[PDB]
């Protein structure tokens, strides 16, 4: 398998700044990564369906990057509705493996 | 200079226009053509070839090659129906996924006729008879062999020929192409009695298609990458 | 255009639970339906999928001996049965709809299964 | 009847030809004519009751077929046409129906959605790779998805009649013949990295018989290259 | 009603094939798209009825803009000019926005300012072969065929901007011209899964019913 | 494939040859470029295959702008107009932005406002000789030959601006037309070092290998 | 006035267009032309002249005139290789920096043949024989004189003629142009036995070049000033 | 290129002009005509038929 | 596209130090490689260069009798050897790549050589 490592699992920032969540794979997965967002009430939806292209209907404050093993997400202007949990999932080999969660929180 | 005057609709991009355009790569001297076999000039000559019809959908044969085979067994009843399918277009009928039925889904209105060829894929020692009735729009589905006889029908003797054609109009009740046991299946000894029947479809004359649109059979949420 | 699951349940360890995931808004027998398990301590875990047009299922090796994914074309639903419950089988189960060969576009709301006495 | 070609002789008794065209000839390439044109006969496959299909990739079957197959390594380019004779010999007590298609540029589909199938699964030398009546699961890494109702191409298997074909019905017919031209976008291609034809045999109505008959029917495929020419010195 | 089903009346339609945005000051914003018809499912199914195609190409770019939020103090900007560089197959390719691969003399580009007609450009049949091959059973990696490679398009601002960030989005419209088609082929039944290959998951033949009668 | 290697298909390509910026209020901002092909290495190697050339000339200018940071209070400016003065060889030359050498009647200039098509202009074969000589073994200072001197270009704003500084950048595109070439010459092997002369540092003949067998 | 209508692609600057342009200096009356010797109409006639090939690169001869000289000495072994170089284009082969090989680098695809002329620059009293074998693409490099004989080859007698031409196709294994000692070098007294061999290259027929691009051999960071 | 010169009244929409216009749906091949009885070429032949006059208005 | 040097070293006065400057990202045998010495009290001082395609070196007169610049084509590196160290030979040494006949576009990171006991 491939074990995706989201090493932090707890971020904290204020509103208006630039936050980066990182997903680190176990081998080269060749630009097949997806970024999901699970709200605290339970609803899960897809944000980014490659390294760097957005889903339709998701606002332009999100962006992704990466190559090879190391990958990253970016939210440039953090809003109130973006406080949720985030996962990464590769789509290269079998079976599909998901990363660990990452919960955000307001700093002070 | 020369006096000109710009009309409305000047600096616009209508997506269905036919205007000239400057070439991005001139002086390139492209590769000249070649005789390749099998050129297509019109979409109707793709429609006018045969294709096997899945008349035996039946909720568990669709993921199999059994969807195409119409079963025949030597029953005991005097007159009984083999198959029957309507000609109502679009409403998940059997002529939808065929080679003709997926070209007509790219067009909004069409009209023409249909060649319906059957083929008895059974033993060479077997003998039987079938009816092939066509109910025109307005008349109901016949509930018996006798009133299906009084309409338009072809008596299909299997032991004489192994293919019977029934031409039928199709336009956008609407019709039925039912088929009935006339006699039983007579078979010798050491020959199996469970045979099959296939069914091909084509376009007999030229159709008449207008108002091209898009098909409902293919859709997309995300870009393929 | 959305999916609907069943409600949260309760069972004794050793018994069997059976969920549902009713789809509506599209041709149900085109896209494959999946099942993802979220234990509250870790991330998501894959279970398996079912091709509804042929009833062909293929499970992850960690959940092969227990789960049985069935489907029915009439009510356009899809089920999953959990046999031989243990204390590790208390999680939240989702159903997804895999499209474009890796992307889970539509998800369910999730049902909470707990084991107790 | 009893046609001959070089040092090989078969006997026959209607012929469907290509797209209406006949195989014709084209640095300066020269042609081999005496060393090549003969009926290369692949071995027979057995059509049983629980059969699903077979397929041969066409410039791969004649890769180890002798004095044509030895020309494959000495030549880098070339263009060829073919003539195929398929005949199954049953009695008047068996029943069935075959479809004998010849697909130009038949890309196959893998079982895993991310990989592409390995070379040993696409084609064996003079061995028929055979279809399956199930799904090949996605845990298989590099295998061809051999669901027979999709013909390994993701399409409807009933609509395969748009290619040149011939129905072998055991009640009325005994054999098939197909004359196929050279169909490609370039006039001379790489002959080790391209299989520009694919011959499939799919039993639409399965075999059936009563107890006492033979439990199989053999199908014999005979390939004869026409218009064989190569670029070389 | 006789000519509606011809080839030129079937395929010579315009279709949006790509859509991307780019910012000016980011040193990551500039667009890129390789010319192929295998991204959108409704154009791909029409071109995959035939094995060999041969057509001219004609592209049109609808570029707009937006005023991303700056700090303060009287944003007033002049009109913006964009560059749309076409890279022929086998050419240099940029890695950043500021690069020597933009200025090369064999990559033809168009320049265009905001407020005019959109910038059309047309590309002839560029291939070494005699037809684009939609299906290729062989190797070059399986089923790729680098012989039908039409080129790449890159887009960027040329105006250096100081007071306000501006992001711009470009939609590319795609139109075949003088189409020739050879060797017809059955239409696709299963859903498309990937772009490069022809992989699928097996599906039923048709929609089912309850009885044969 | 027969005509791709002709002279007109080899040299009649457009190429960016100069790039400079200039501000309006600085009393140091105005551009200047002497017309020669010896600045960029990819155009220089194609013209130095031949000893004597004779071609028409055709230039195109892509001018943009920027809003440099002012103080405050509602910058709103009208459109900007630029002047591109061509000085024939043996003419007066400006030393400042405000000068009498701009207004002379024998230096043809073009005026252009922002938001239109870029200002093309074309210059014929201007020389006293019969060919431009790319290589000149002799003196006029060694190897200069003032007989192939094509002129000079100067650029400036004409709008007086009060509330906001504006800097503008101009890129010049260069295209020979109706090319004639005489006396072919081997292609350059070493790297180019200077512009005016043909000086070099010695280099190997080719890339090396390990054995002759 | 007259009603006109502006199509898309109107006020744009496509860098590869062919439009008219107003002249900056009219009424100038330019200098009329002149007969100058040596006019060029096409780039292929620069390719069709000879040029010496550096077959003896050898990591220390590249900064010398010794890169062009193929050494010949009268050995003691029965059959031995003199030189050999492949025809794989681009991958730092010996035909790259020549007069033909730097014109073909301005084009993406090309095809044709190659004239390979050798010249024995030794004494007038010496006598010997050589092989000149050409391995086509597919066949390996011959590891002996005997199997190099069975391919295409020319036996080059030095004492009869001092130049032997071997024509060979070249297109974008790929080939080898190896050369073998057939006999030794027989020399009189008071004559040196260490001789040399040069090698010229040209284009025999007309080539076919398409899709002009830029060369990788020249690059730049800063403007020359 | 060719030198042109735009007169006043150029980019205006006078509602009663007769100019050409690009077709929205080309390649459609519209339905051909048909002999239908009772075609009208002018409004005066509608006027030249009889009609009953209400001469007895009389408020009720 | 960048250059890499060796690490900082230490030597007794009278011994010999040999540095390296490994280039990567281009054709190494095209451009000449230089050597500049930065004493911490004053500005930079020129040492010499080596034409790698011919192994022809030319030194400044202030450093002629000591430095020996060599190069090798295989590992694509370039060296400098300092013989007869004195207390004035404690500085930082860079390697540059002279291009367009006067402009040093790419530099190294510099190695610190000290002399002590």
């Amino acid at each position: 398998d491939i074990q995706m490592t989201q090493t932090k699992s707890s971020l904290s920032a204020s509103l208006g700044d630039r936050v980066t969540i990182s997903c680190r794979a176990s081998q080269d997965i060749s630009n097949y990564l997806n970024w999901y967002q699970q709200k605290p009430d339970g609803s899960v939806k897809l944000l980014i369906y490659y390294t760097s292209t957005l889903h339709s209907g998701v606002p332009s404050r999100f962006s992704g990057s990466g190559s090879g093993t190391d990958y990253s997400l970016t939210i440039n202007s953090l809003e109130q509705e973006d406080i949720a949990t985030y996962f990464c999932q590769q789509g290269n080999t079998f079976p599909f493996t998901f990363g660990g969660g990452t919960k955000l929180e307001i700093r002070r | 200079g020369l006096p000109v005057m710009t009309t409305p609709g000047s600096t616009q991009f209508l997506t269905s226009d036919d205007f000239q355009s400057p070439s991005a790569m001139p002086q390139f001297d492209v590769t000249p053509e070649m005789q390749i076999p099998g050129r297509v000039n019109n979409l109707m000559e793709i429609a006018e070839v045969d294709s096997v019809v899945p008349v035996n959908n039946t909720e568990d044969n669709v993921s199999s090659l059994k969807a195409y085979q119409i079963p025949v067994q030597s029953n005991s009843d005097n007159g009984k129906q083999v198959f029957g399918f309507p000609l109502q277009p679009g409403a998940n009928n059997v002529l939808n996924r065929t080679l003709l039925g997926e070209i007509l889904n790219y067009y909004t209105h069409w009209s023409g006729s249909i060649k319906l060829t059957f083929m008895f894929c059974g033993s060479a020692m077997a003998t039987g008879k079938f009816l092939l009735a066509y109910s025109p729009p307005g008349a109901g589905v016949p509930k018996n062999r006798k009133d299906a006889m009084l309409g338009t029908h072809v008596i299909w003797d299997v032991g004489l020929q192994s293919s019977c054609v029934l031409c039928v109009p199709w336009i956008s009740a609407a019709g039925y192409v039912t088929c009935w046991y006339q006699t039983n299946i007579v078979v010798p000894a050491d020959v199996q009695s469970s045979c099959d029947i296939l069914c091909f479809v084509s376009a007999c004359n030229d159709f008449s298609v207008r108002m091209l649109k898009d098909t409902p059979f293919i859709r997309q949420d995300t870009f393929y990458q | 255009v959305q999916l609907q699951q069943s409600a949260a349940e309760l069972a004794r360890p050793g018994a069997s639970v059976k969920m549902s995931c009713k789809a509506s808004g599209y041709t149900f027998t085109t896209y494959t339906m999946h099942w993802v398990k979220q234990r509250p301590g870790q991330g998501l875990e894959w279970i398996g999928y079912i091709n509804p047009s042929s009833r062909y299922t293929e499970y992850n090796q960690k959940f092969k001996d227990k789960t049985t994914l069935t489907a029915d074309k009439s009510s356009s639903t899809a089920y999953m049965q959990l046999s031989s419950l243990t204390f590790e089988d208390s999680a939240v189960y989702y159903c997804a709809r895999r499209s474009e060969a890796d992307r889970f576009v539509y998800w369910g709301q999730g049902t909470l299964v707990t084991v107790s006495a | 009847r009893s046609i001959t070609l070089g040092n090989s002789t078969i006997t026959t008794q209607n012929v469907v030809v290509g797209y209406g065209v006949w195989p014709e000839y084209l640095d300066q390439p020269t042609q081999p004519d005496v060393a090549t044109c003969r009926f290369y006969t692949l071995e027979s496959v057995q059509w049983m009751k629980n059969s699903a299909g077979w397929w041969w990739k066409l410039p791969d079957a004649l890769s180890q077929m002798g004095l044509f197959g030895q020309n494959m390594q000495y030549h880098y380019l070339g263009r060829t046409g073919y003539t195929i004779h398929v005949q199954c010999n049953a009695s008047k007590f068996h029943q069935g129906c075959l479809l004998v298609v010849c697909v130009p540029e038949a890309e196959m589909g893998c079982s895993n959605l991310n990989n592409t199938p390995e070379f040993s699964e696409l084609s064996g030398g003079d061995s028929a790779r055979m279809f399956t009546d199930t799904q090949v699961g996605e845990s298989n890494a590099k295998k061809v998805q051999t669901a027979v109702w999709n013909a390994g191409m993701g399409v409807g298997v009933g609509n395969l009649t748009i290619f040149p074909h011939q129905w072998i019905n055991l009640r009325t017919n005994n054999s098939a013949t197909l004359v196929m031209p050279y169909i490609n976008s370039v006039p001379m291609d790489n002959m080790f990295r391209h299989n520009n034809l694919t011959l499939m045999i799919i039993p639409f109505v399965p075999l059936n018989y009563s107890e006492g008959s033979s439990p199989y029917v053999p199908i014999t495929v005979t390939i004869a290259p026409m218009c064989a020419e190569y670029n070389g010195l | 009603s006789r000519s509606e089903s011809s080839i030129e009346n079937f395929l010579c339609r315009s279709a949006c094939v790509y859509y991307a945005t780019y910012t000016n000051n980011s040193k990551k914003g500039f667009a890129e798209w390789v010319i192929n018809t295998r991204q959108v499912a409704q154009l791909r199914r029409k071109l995959e009825l035939f094995t060999y195609l041969r057509f001219d190409l004609e592209l049109t770019f609808v570029i707009t803009s937006a005023q991303q939020p700056s700090t303060a103090s009287s944003v007033d900007a002049p009109v913006q000019t964009h560059q749309i560089m076409y890279v022929p197959p086998g050419g240099p390719v940029p890695t950043k926005v500021k690069d020597y691969a933009w200025q090369t003399s064999t990559n033809p580009s168009v320049f265009w300012t905001e407020g005019n007609a959109p910038p059309r450009m047309s590309i002839p049949f560029i291939s070494i072969g005699n037809a684009y091959s939609c299906f290729y059973d062989g190797w070059t990696v399986y089923g790729i065929n680098t012989l039908n490679n039409m080129g790449t398009l890159y887009m960027r601002h040329v105006n250096e901007a100081g007071q306000g960030p501006i992001k711009s989005t470009v939609r590319i419209y795609f139109k075949p011209k003088h189409v020739k088609a050879w060797v017809p082929r059955p239409p696709r039944l299963c859903q498309y899964e990937k772009q490069k290959n022809v992989n699928f998951s097996p599906i039923g033949v048709t929609t089912s019913r309850t009885d044969i009668i």
